[PDB]
């Protein structure tokens, strides 16, 4: 189940 | 035994030639089961294994959203890292991400992973405790602060420990006949004269799963050190793997040599002689 | 930025048997960056029905790819793998040693 991701 | 789940995404910038190309692949153990290519026309997370096909429209929507959402953030991360490093917009850069969780024999949590690389080198990673980040450099430290102030950690930790292992448990059950099968290696030896006083012996291991395997050559029961040549374990292309070790042998001495293969799928480790 | 040159393996899926249809593979791995040019050759000729695995990479961030096509070996039919990459001054042609 694909992860959530965040801006750098 | 233990199992894993992993996601691998890679964005590459194509400056002057359009927008970056985002590619993401999903694996349970050594078995891919999903993909998302931004240069594809589906614009959706697609199945790459049989046992994931049985997932409903709800699942495919959710997963499609999260990968598509990622691809977008990444494309803006490539921009941010150009600013961070004062780099030229003329050069092409890569932004990799791996994410996943290891579990034990009965499906308990062992370890969680979420980490990044800019241009092939470590960028930012989540420490084993899923509580803190490690920054590779000064740039990555700006993003370490941002994720600290944002409290990204406590979100990743909850996901990894719960959703991620829960998902892995499920996949392992749906893909049971496959993801838990243990195919032993098909083993055999070859013989190649190189120059009348020397002949290569080559030990083979074929069609096995998982990929973890050990091939050991021996001269009178004495391990050889790199007079032998291993090749990197390679994918057969059908779910199974292959590998071979070789030794150069003084003609007439072939029989002093033994090959030793260890693999999960074996009852006892095999030994081969020419 | 920092570049790795790919390792190359050309081989068949199953133990080659002339007349018996099989699969030829070219495995490129441990390279970086990911832009790569790989061709399967049937007698010096680019094959047109060649597929590949989805871009993936290893623990050290290095990429790997499987290129493959169905084929029936014969006594005379020769097969090679041609690979180009930034790290290569010129295309590298790896011959399929049917019995390596």
């Amino acid at each position: 189940r694909y992860p959530l991701t965040f801006g750098w | 035994g233990s199992h894993s789940m992993r996601y691998f995404s890679t964005s590459v910038s194509r400056p002057g030639r359009g927008e970056p190309r985002f590619i993401a692949v999903g694996y349970v153990d050594d078995t891919q089961f999903v993909r998302f290519d931004s240069d594809a026309a589906s614009q959706r997370m697609e199945p790459r294994a049989p046992w994931i096909e049985q997932e409903g429209p709800e699942y495919w929507d959710e997963e499609t959203g999260k990968v598509k959402a990622h691809s977008q953030t990444d494309r803006e991360n490539l921009r941010i890292a150009l600013r961070y490093y004062n780099q030229s917009e003329a050069g092409s850069h890569t932004l990799q991400m791996m994410f996943g969780c290891d579990v034990g024999s009965d499906g308990r949590f062992l370890r969680g992973y979420h980490q990044y690389a800019y241009d092939g080198k470590d960028y930012i990673a989540l420490k084993e405790d899923l509580r803190s980040w490690t920054a590779a450099d000064m740039a990555a430290q700006i993003t370490k602060r941002k994720w600290e102030a944002a409290h990204v950690a406590e979100q990743q930790r909850a996901y990894l420990e719960g959703t991620c292992v829960d998902g892995l448990r499920r996949y392992l059950e749906n893909g049971k006949e496959t993801l838990q099968r243990t195919d032993p290696p098909k083993t055999h030896m070859t013989h190649h004269p190189i120059s009348d006083h020397e002949a290569t012996l080559r030990c083979w291991a074929l069609g096995f799963y998982p990929a973890e395997i050990t091939l050991t050559w021996q001269r009178d029961g004495e391990d050889q050190t790199q007079d032998t040549e291993l090749v990197e374990t390679r994918p057969a292309g059908d779910g199974t793997f292959q590998k071979w070790a070789a030794v150069v042998v003084p003609s007439g001495e072939e029989q002093r040599y033994t090959c030793h293969v260890q693999h999960e799928g074996l009852p006892k480790p095999l030994t081969l002689r020419w | 930025m920092i570049q790795r040159t790919p390792k190359i393996q050309v081989y068949s899926r199953h133990p080659a048997e002339n007349g018996k249809s099989n699969f030829l593979n070219c495995y490129v791995s441990g390279f970086h960056p990911s832009d790569i040019e790989v061709d399967l050759l049937k007698n010096g000729e680019r094959i047109e029905k060649v597929e590949h695995s989805d871009l993936s990479f290893s623990k050290d961030w290095s990429f790997y790819l499987l290129y493959y096509t169905e084929f029936t070996p014969t006594e005379k039919d020769e097969y090679a793998c041609r690979v180009n990459h930034v790290t290569l001054s010129q295309p590298k042609i790896v011959k399929w040693d049917r019995d390596m």
